């Protein structure tokens, strides 16, 4: 049974950098895409950007390009983000997740599970 | 006999086909009516 | 009536009408600059005026543009195998013209549809309008609609398949007949039968359902004039 | 109530006038000397590609179809004794015809009217050849009523109908008032030699597959054969059954690994993997509606 | 506001057949199949309806979906009060090569 | 000679529904498209939407989708509209008309005649 | 204002050769042929110029038209005072599958 | 011999090809096996 676990409760001040953690367990980590989606309180989820763990290939939504540089460590199957300067309105519940992005024979997109937490 | 053309009567293949394509069928008759006429000749040269 | 019609059936169950007992000006179709793919198999378009046919079928339906290449003898694919297959022997001509103005929609039309799950892809000219839910009640049923709004322009397709050599002629293009002569060898043309020779009155007892005779080796020896 | 079909069922296969020719052909005919079901109450009967039917001014038209109800297309040829009428309108099932045989003229699709067909014998051949309903008939003086007369007769066509209806069952119609007698014969794909008269009337025929003696008459292209030994054909034993023996392996071939992969190499240095020692279901690839361009060379996809 | 457009909320009694619909362009939805998720307040979103009209295992058959042109519809039968949630529609957008979500829909049961 | 006739002078109050009539005479009604166009006083004609009488197939301009549902009665060759709630600015001269919409061999649109009247 | 753009009005003396022009996109006009009508105040519009540069029977030869790219031109010779009217351009728009009109042009004769 | 077809054994060309395309190869065998059988006959009529 797959599980993704994120770091605990986080709060920081504007002006700082962040690197949030996500760990995957129970599945071949180096064969599934993993990426981030931001849900704000009383607001809807935003698609952020993803990466292919096997080869460190990234796709970035334009609404977040340059904002957050997302990378991986396939040595221990753990993905992270990186910032430049936290904004005060960055307070939201972020989410890491694995999603089928393959091309079975006809193309398909998905979301398997998240079970995360994050705030700022 | 067709020998593979669309029709065995040289007029029709000629009546209803453009010359570029027609001669591709006319060739399948010629290549047959020849081989069948040259078979007849040989059997006569032997029979004579 | 074939062409101007505002309703082309779905290729799942393609329409078909039979034309008979008339004069068919074919030039209207050939020299029109509207039609996208004008392709004639076994017959050349510029000669359709000078032939006589027994039956002429005009099967009409709509299709996704990229699939217009599927409608041709001996081609394969989803449309050419599961929905409407022409025999290796010719179909007369295929006309098709891009038609997203009439039959597409503001949204997906979903009226025009085709099967992707026939089990036993059909023989030439078979119209299978069944629905048996090909296996995975719940399993996927055959017809899946097509949604419109240049490879997905809906193309209207009409196919004229000439039924040649079945009976006396019935559909003949415009050609002003001339009175016949005798005993002078002439380049005659009786109902499409194109030849030369001298014509003599016959004592040969025809029957009211006999059109000509051939002694051997396709030598048309006698013929009854059409008039 | 079987009886022998001596030489009946021969009909002009076209109109191409021929004269004094032993012309060979291969069509659907009534095999020579076959046993026919001599009906005399009228059940439903399979068509089986075509039907011979002979009766001896009583009988009325026929009905043919797939289910003989408004559910599916049906063919109805009524006889009016004033004009023959035909309709493909999808009538309802009338297990007893009587004009009470006409259930409902619903969904009328085709119609035709002509002169009626009308001690004697009338014989008719019905066949549905490629969207065309051919009917043949003839009428002859005869008296031997217990049996179907011996002798020869050709049946010229009356009409073809451009219908294209799947017929698999059929029955005679009769508005009622121990009934009359008629016979039923089936057609088969049989090669025939036909001897055309000086004025183009079929006078005799040979069934090229009935008996050896007819086989030689057929190959020699004559009705009479001189004494001797003639080579008719070749004979081989038809195979009893089909066996298949493939190796034991069951290690189903990895195709997803080929296809689902998230990295396709650049065409500069194209990847390549070798598949071996497994069972390869090829249908998954062929019958998938995803693949845009599908084109096999040297092999046909449906046979992989 | 969002590249997909959604209703803000709906409400209907338990036992009613509710169909919400969210709309977007055809650069994405017309060609790319639609995914829908459910989020209970305080619970991370879970996969509800995928590529089209299809649900995973564990999700009851009451849920169904349907994509038309450049919009999507999510329908539910046998509504119950514990089905109150937020509902979201999402799909990889082709042109921006990005993938996006709807705005969010507040399903509140009547009771 | 074709003629299309519309209902007489009409006035209604905001809050109400309408169903205006158009009758066609002198031509095969079940083989021509019929549709509506709104001309406002001192303002230009607006294309509304049309329907194929033979099969009740409709085309709706987006500027009127959902506004007016237009239907037919081929039993007597008469077409009508339907509303939800009249607006005060709905005061304009509407028009019913038949127009060639066919695909002769190359596509063509046409306007044969209107001779109508409507207001609100 | 309108998906086609038109001049508001023109004027020229009787006997002059007047050419008005109305413009729109090429999603419609570039591929779909242009139709023009005339409307006299108090008279329902009548068909004037159809698919392109062509007039019905009953309309005098003085009228002519010409489509260029994504715009259209309507020209009239031998102008007379009873030709004062409003003039409109229209054509089935392909993308919205709808069909539209121009804004309207006020032709007033000089006199 | 191939005579130009994909394979000289009529079963395989028949086993792995659709009938529309197959007969284009089968024709290249027939046109050869005929010419090679009719060569044998002629040399016998001369030898006899
Ligand atoms: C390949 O991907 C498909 C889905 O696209 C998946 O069902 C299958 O398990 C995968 N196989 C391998 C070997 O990765
Ligand atoms: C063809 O029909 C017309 C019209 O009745 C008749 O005048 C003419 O003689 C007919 N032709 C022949 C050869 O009978
Ligand atoms: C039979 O003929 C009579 C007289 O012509 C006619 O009234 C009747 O309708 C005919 N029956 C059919 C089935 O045509
Ligand atoms: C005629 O055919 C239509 C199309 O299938 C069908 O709806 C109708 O019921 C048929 N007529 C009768 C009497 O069943
Ligand atoms: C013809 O009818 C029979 C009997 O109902 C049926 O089993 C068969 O599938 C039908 N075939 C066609 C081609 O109509
Ligand atoms: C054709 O039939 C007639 C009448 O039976 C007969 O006189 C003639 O001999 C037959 N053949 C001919 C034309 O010689
Ligand atoms: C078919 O439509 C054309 C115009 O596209 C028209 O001229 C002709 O009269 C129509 N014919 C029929 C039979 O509807």
């Amino acid at each position: 049974e797959v599980q993704l676990v994120q770091s605990g409760a986080e709060v920081k001040k504007p002006g700082e950098s962040l690197k949030i953690s996500c760990k995957g367990s129970g599945y071949s980590f180096s064969n599934y895409w993993i990426g981030w989606v931001r849900h704000m309180p009383g607001k809807g989820l935003e698609w952020m950007g993803i990466i292919y763990p096997g080869d460190s290939d990234t796709r970035y939504s334009p609404s977040f390009q340059g904002q957050v540089t997302i990378s991986v460590d396939t040595s221990i199957s753990t993905a992270y983000l990186q910032w430049s300067s936290l904004k005060a309105s960055d307070t939201a519940m972020y989410y890491c997740t694995r999603h089928q992005y393959g091309y079975n024979y006809g193309y398909f997109y998905y979301y398997i599970d998240v079970w995360g937490k994050g705030t700022t | 006999s067709n020998f593979g053309a669309i029709s065995s009567v040289l007029n029709d293949i000629l009546s209803r086909l453009d010359p570029p394509e027609a001669e591709v069928q006319i060739d399948r008759l010629i290549t047959g009516r020849l081989q069948s006429l040259q078979t007849y000749v040989t059997q006569q040269l032997i029979r004579a | 009536e074939v062409f101007n019609a505002t309703r082309f059936a779905s290729v799942y169950a393609w329409n078909r009408k039979r034309i008979s007992n008339c004069v068919a000006d074919y030039s209207v179709l050939y020299n029109s600059a509207s039609f996208s793919t004008f392709k004639c198999y076994g017959v050349s378009p510029t000669k359709l005026n000078d032939l006589c046919f027994t039956n002429v079928y005009a099967d009409s339906f709509v299709i996704r543009g990229d699939e217009v290449r599927q409608i041709a003898p001996g081609q394969t694919g989803k449309i050419a195998d599961y929905n409407y297959k022409l025999p290796d022997d010719f179909t007369g001509c295929v006309i098709a013209w891009n038609s997203n103005n009439l039959d597409s929609k503001v949204g997906g039309n979903y009226n025009y549809l085709y099967r992707l799950f026939r089990k036993s892809n059909l023989k030439p000219f078979e119209r299978d309008i069944s629905t048996e839910i090909y296996q995975a009640f719940n399993c996927y049923f055959p017809l899946q609609s097509y949604g419109f709004q240049v490879g997905y322009q809906p193309y209207r397709v009409v196919v004229l398949s000439f039924e040649l050599l079945h009976a006396p002629a019935t559909v003949c293009g415009p050609k002003k007949s001339t009175n016949l002569v005798k005993n002078k060898c002439v380049n005659f043309n009786f109902n499409g039968l194109t030849g030369t020779g001298v014509l003599t009155e016959s004592n040969k007892k025809f029957l009211p359902f006999q059109q000509f005779g051939r002694d051997i080796a396709d030598t048309t020896d006698a013929v009854r004039d059409p008039q | 109530a079987y009886t022998n079909s001596f030489t009946r069922g021969v009909y002009y296969p076209d109109k191409v006038f021929r004269s004094s020719v032993l012309h060979s052909t291969q069509d659907l005919f009534l095999p020579f000397f076959s046993n026919v079901t001599w009906f005399h109450d009228n059940p439903v009967l399979p068509f089986n590609d075509g039907v011979y039917f002979a009766s001896t001014n009583i009988i009325r038209g026929w009905i043919f179809g797939t289910t003989l109800d408004s559910k599916t297309q049906s063919l109805l040829i009524v006889n009016n004794a004033t004009n023959v009428v035909i309709k493909v309108c999808e009538f309802q099932f009338c297990n007893d015809p009587f004009f009470r045989v006409y259930s409902s003229a619903n969904n009328c699709t085709f119609e035709y009217v002509s002169q009626p067909f009308l001690k004697n014998l009338r014989e008719f051949v019905f066949k549905n050849i490629d969207g065309y309903f051919k009917i043949y008939s003839k009428h002859t003086p005869i008296n031997l009523v217990r049996d179907l007369p011996q002798g020869f007769s050709a049946l010229e066509p009356l009409v073809d109908l451009p219908i294209g209806i799947n017929i698999t069952r059929f029955q005679t119609l009769l508005a009622l008032h121990g009934a009359a007698a008629y016979y039923v014969g089936y057609l088969q794909p049989r090669t025939f030699l036909l001897k055309y008269n000086e004025n183009g009337t079929i006078t005799d025929a040979v069934d090229c597959a009935l008996d050896p003696l007819s086989e030689t008459k057929c190959t020699l292209k004559s009705f009479t054969v001189e004494k001797g030994i003639y080579q008719t054909s070749n004979f081989r034993v038809q195979p009893t059954e089909s066996i298949v023996r493939f190796p034991n392996i069951t290690n189903l071939c990895p195709f997803g690994e080929v296809f689902n992969a998230t990295r396709f190499a650049s065409v500069y240095a194209w990847n390549r993997k070798r598949i071996s020692n497994c069972v390869a279901d090829y249908s998954v690839l062929y019958n998938s509606a995803s693949f845009s361009t599908f084109k096999c060379y040297g092999v046909s996809p449906t046979k992989l | 506001q969002s590249v997909l457009t959604q209703p803000p909320s709906v409400s209907a009694a338990p036992g009613q057949k509710v169909t919400i619909s969210c709309s977007g362009s055809s650069s994405n939805i017309g060609n790319n199949p639609v995914s829908w998720y459910r989020q209970v307040p305080g619970t991370a979103p879970k996969l509800l309806i995928y590529d089209n009209n299809k649900r995973p295992s564990g999700i009851p058959d009451r849920f169904s979906g349907s994509k038309s042109g450049a919009s999507a519809t999510l329908g539910i039968t046998g509504l119950q009060t514990g089905d109150e949630a937020d509902y979201y529609c999402g799909t990889w957008h082709t042109s921006l090569s990005s993938g996006v979500f709807g705005g969010g829909t507040k399903l509140t049961v009547l009771s």
